[PDB]
């Protein structure tokens, strides 16, 4: 309902979000930098961005390697930690949840990488709000499930490494960071229903409830398509399977997933997706791009509700991967063929 | 189950008997003297 | 069932030697039995019987019946995938080309007079090497087929990149249709040509400043000569040493600048690529839709060859003595399979044996696996006669 | 006959991740070494090249082509220059953000010379 | 074949980069910690048409040798599985093409 919640709390945090927000890349600017060849004409559309302020600072008109993660590393550390920093109560203690869940699926593979014996001195963040030298060495350097579960102890709120920890304990889902990754995707593709299901007295939700079940059914999937031709084991669950929205069954994903190639879940489950008969990689991960990215610019016309943050900070992902690709392939005088496919922002 | 393998995967081209044993089953095939690799 | 199967009749393959009987009906033939013991009094029988081959032994007859299957899967997926690809091309419909006579005669009385005649097709040869040869022509029909849609693909992605050309927003095309000879001067090295597309709300903001934006500037050349739907086209002559002045006033004031220069040869480029890709697409759809025709002909005659030789191999390889069989097809309605295929195999299964046997009806596949498909090289049912379910 | 399998690469961490991703080499179990050496955007020193080229140029014998790119063989033209044996043999190709350079080939050099 | 070489290993470098940065993750640490076997390999072989001997090398791929543990991650996944498909196909004509230098 509206006109019964007076939390100060999203309203502060709606408002130092939006003000973000308001100066970002829309989908015209996205449409006309992915059509623009011209290094005036990409640099001046992406410079209206918040991702333009260090282009603005330092002119360039080809797009570098290091200039498009240092850039991408200030601009998600800006977009990031300043709003984490300024927001307090259950908006920043939710929303602390949301970019640590982002950071869980890099400091897994960082724990798993150094029991794996590989070499690690670099790690660049997506959209984990703590840095990878103050939260990440620690639970990376730890081994143990004791040392893991006192480190995730003394954070605040916890974070769902703790889940995987303690499920990874018993030796239950897998030894490596592929089944502990599918795993932690459905225990937090949960806990986004868990979530939105726990705040729906006080704040309304409509466009959340529609771009998690449409962001839950695209990431099963993607997890279900990305453990094809990869040696997935039918026993262990590896494919993400899980109720969402009502028209994806556990055997339909796992088995067309596993061995089957039944691509019948994907058009029973909707008709108006990319992808519901398409069997190749390419236009499944372009598919999967334009359906995740469906539902960000619809959900941020309502104001006053965490729906709009949850969509917009998951739409920085896209966003800096399309950026990144746009800047990448016009700086590098090539042609898009990732970003030229998706039309959809 | 080895002998509806064996009808679903080769036809009527076998004998089915079985035998009791000592624990163990006696079995017995005929087929011809050129499908020994088969 | 079928992928291609809308409002096609089903009709069902079965083999059995010449002095057999059925179970409900004793001292009876078989045409008899299958034409007034019928379910429903409307089964239609017809001939599908073909003429015996050379066989060296049961070795080479496993491996001709293993290769006859596999064959027949992949002309059978080779048939489907033949009809798709018609299906796509919006030439038939869902109740065309599935009930419609095909070679110029019905299904039932072509099917009815199918006795292994073929133009290219022996009688005294072996069977491998006509069924590796129909296997690979409706291969070869179909990958015709497919290459012929891929290159009508890619003259759909050419004529879709013309398109961006041709017209849309001002961020990748360039005016090459509305170019004239008192719009843009690129005859001399004093003179250039600069665009510069504008929103529709700083149209004045662009034409008051556009005197302020370079210096060494044209005036009265503040006109909409081209239009689009996100921006408008506005044409300024000035110095090539203005143009990063003029680039920077028009970025600093929130336009957006285009890069062009006067010549013929792009222009020229422009509309012969679109041109050539609209018509190596036109031409690539009507030659796309004659051979996934013929491909679909040729591959319905190749799997309907092939199923006559895997079901006489199958039936002679099952049955063993004697070399001869009474070998029909069996015209069944729509929605009527499971009716005659429970008959028939609750009827006929007492002659392989009573430990083999199994109630059954219809045909259910499986993306993951085929099943109801009699498969002699793969897991999958097994009956005690010979049985084949086509869907058309 | 056949003695080598592996291709040693030595190059930017982008092209030696899509080489280490297509399966040209590995790291062997017998030494717990790698028969390919990453090289670091100002990271990595020369000698550390000229060590990797060196061991994987002389030192191992299952190496059947030696990759290098242009600039990272600018700095090691000296030993890649004195390097002449078609075991493991030498192939110069661009690196990444870089044109072909006609004088960062060690062949075309000696090919150059009495051709 | 050195100029071909070199723009394909450009263009390859250039997609494998792209598609690295456009992970946000090192992936090259844990594609050569998950790398432990040789996917393709040569076979030397000697065809030799002249004066003296010559070096010939030929591409082969193992059929038991699958994809690398790699994808999994959500969208990086697919697009680490197509950069290392496409580095493959880049990386097997940038060998028959380089293999001629001996």
């Amino acid at each position: 309902m509206e006109g019964v919640y007076f939390n100060i709390d999203n309203g502060f945090i709606e408002g130092v979000v939006r003000g973000y927000r308001n100066g970002l890349l829309s989908n015209n600017q996205y449409i006309n930098l992915t059509q623009c060849d011209t290094l005036e004409d990409l640099k001046l559309q992406l410079s209206s961005t918040d991702y333009g302020n260090f282009l603005s600072s330092v002119s360039s008109e080809s797009l570098t390697t290091s200039l498009i993660q240092e850039y991408a590393s200030s601009k998600l550390y800006h977009e990031f930690n300043y709003i984490r920093d300024q927001s307090s109560g259950s908006t920043r203690k939710f929303m602390d949840y949301i970019t640590y869940g982002y950071m869980i699926d890099n400091v897994a593979l960082m724990i798993t990488g150094t029991i794996h014996d590989r070499d690690k001195g670099e790690i660049l963040q997506r959209c984990h709000p703590l840095g990878w030298f103050d939260t990440l060495p620690t639970l990376s350097v730890a081994t143990d499930l004791e040392s893991l579960y006192e480190t995730v102890l003394v954070d605040t709120p916890l974070a769902p490494y703790f889940k995987n920890c303690f499920d990874t304990a018993e030796e239950l889902d897998d030894m490596n960071i592929e089944i502990i990754r599918n795993k932690l995707y459905k225990a937090y593709l949960e806990d986004f229903y868990n979530f939105v299901t726990e705040e729906i007295p006080e704040p309304a939700k409509e466009c959340m409830q529609t771009l998690l079940g449409f962001e839950a059914d695209r990431r099963s999937i993607n997890i279900a398509l990305n453990s094809l031709q990869s040696s997935d084991i039918d026993p262990d669950l590896k494919s993400d399977l899980l109720p969402n929205i009502g028209k994806l069954y556990p055997l339909a994903t796992f088995h067309l997933a596993q061995a089957q190639d039944f691509e019948g879940v994907r058009a029973a489950l909707a008709n108006v997706y990319e992808y519901r008969g398409f069997l190749e990689t390419g236009n499944l991960e372009d598919h999967f791009y334009q359906l995740e990215m469906e539902l960000c610019r619809d959900a941020f016309t309502q104001q006053f509700a965490i729906s709009t943050v949850w969509a917009w900070m998951k739409s920085k992902e896209q966003e800096v991967r399309n950026i990144t690709w746009i800047a990448e392939c016009i700086a590098q005088n090539q042609r898009e063929r990732i970003n030229n496919y998706i039309s959809v922002y | 189950l080895e002998q509806i393998l064996w009808r679903v995967l080769r036809g009527n081209l076998f004998f089915k008997t079985v035998e009791i044993e000592q624990k163990n089953a006696f079995i017995v095939f005929s087929h011809g003297d050129l499908i020994i690799k088969r | 069932m079928a992928t291609a199967l809308y409002t096609a009749n089903d009709f069902i393959l079965i083999s059995l030697p010449q002095n057999a009987q059925p179970v409900t009906a004793p001292g009876s033939k078989t045409d008899s039995w299958f034409n007034e013991t019928l379910i429903g009094g409307r089964a239609f029988v017809s001939d599908f019987k073909i003429p015996e081959f050379k066989i060296g032994s049961l070795d080479t007859l496993i491996v001709e019946s293993e290769e006859l299957s596999k064959v027949d899967n992949q002309i059978g997926a080779s048939i489907g995938k033949i009809i798709e690809i018609l299906q796509g091309l919006n030439e038939t419909s869902t109740n065309a080309y599935r009930t419609l006579p095909i070679n110029n005669m019905p299904v039932p009385e072509y099917l009815e007079n199918f006795q292994w005649q073929t133009r290219k097709f022996k009688l005294d040869k072996s069977i491998k090497d006509l069924i590796t040869l129909i296997s690979n022509e409706s291969s070869q029909l179909d990958a015709d087929v497919r290459a012929t849609y891929a290159n009508y693909n890619s003259a759909k992605t050419n004529l879709a990149a013309a398109e961006r050309k041709k017209t849309g927003d001002l961020s990748v095309r360039s005016l090459h249709d509305i170019v004239k000879p008192e719009d843009f001067v690129l005859n001399s090295e004093h003179l250039t040509t600069v665009l510069v597309a504008v929103p529709k709300s700083l149209k004045s903001d662009f034409e008051k400043s556009y005197e302020t934006l370079s210096k060494n500037v044209v005036p009265a050349s503040a006109s909409v000569i081209a239009e689009d739907a996100e921006y408008v086209l506005f044409n300024v002559h000035l110095f090539k040493k203005n143009v990063q002045e003029f680039t920077t006033a028009a970025r600093e004031k929130k336009f957006i600048p285009r890069e062009f220069n006067y010549s013929e040869e792009l222009i020229d480029q422009l509309k012969k690529e679109h041109d050539s890709a609209a018509s190596l697409e036109q031409s690539l759809r009507v030659q796309l839709v004659r051979l996934a025709k013929t491909a679909y002909v040729d591959v319905f005659i190749n799997w309907f060859h092939i199923k006559a030789l895997r079901v006489y191999v199958e039936s002679v390889l099952r049955y063993g003595l004697p070399p001869h069989f009474n070998i029909k097809i069996i015209a069944v309605p729509p929605k009527n399979l499971s009716k005659c295929k429970s008959e028939l195999i609750d009827a006929f299964g007492f002659l392989g044996g009573n430990a083999f046997m199994k109630d059954k009806k219809g045909k259910i596949n499986k993306q993951d696996t085929s099943l109801h498909q009699y498969a002699s090289l793969v897991d999958t049912e097994y009956e005690p006669f010979v049985m084949y379910i086509i869907n058309l | 006959a056949e003695k080598r399998t592996l291709i040693a690469v030595i190059a930017d961490e982008d092209t030696t991740t899509g080489l280490l991703l297509a399966g040209i080499g590995q790291i062997t179990p017998e030494t717990q070494e790698k028969n390919f050496f990453v090289y670091q955007e100002g990271k990595t020193t020369k000698e550390e090249i000229t060590d990797k080229f060196n061991h994987f140029t002389e030192e191992r014998d299952d190496i059947a082509i030696l990759l290098i790119n242009q600039h990272i063989a600018e700095n090691i033209r000296a030993r890649v220059d004195s390097f002449t044996n078609a075991f493991p043999a030498i192939l110069e190709i661009p690196s990444k953000d870089h044109p072909y350079d006609p004088e960062k080939d060690s062949v075309l050099k000696r090919v150059r010379k009495l051709f | 074949a050195k100029q071909k070489m070199g723009r394909v290993m450009q263009t390859a470098a250039f997609s494998l980069a792209e598609v690295s940065y456009a992970t946000g993750e090192n992936i090259g640490y844990q594609v050569q910690e998950s790398v432990s076997t040789a996917r393709f390999k040569v076979r030397a072989r000697q065809e030799n048409v002249s004066g003296v001997y010559l070096s010939q090398f030929e591409s082969y791929i193992d059929p038991e040798i699958n994809d690398f543990r790699l994808t999994g991650l959500g969208r990086g996944g697919q697009q680490v599985q197509r950069a290392k498909e496409i580095y493959s196909r880049a990386v097997e004509t940038l060998v028959e093409l380089a293999s001629l230098q001996t």
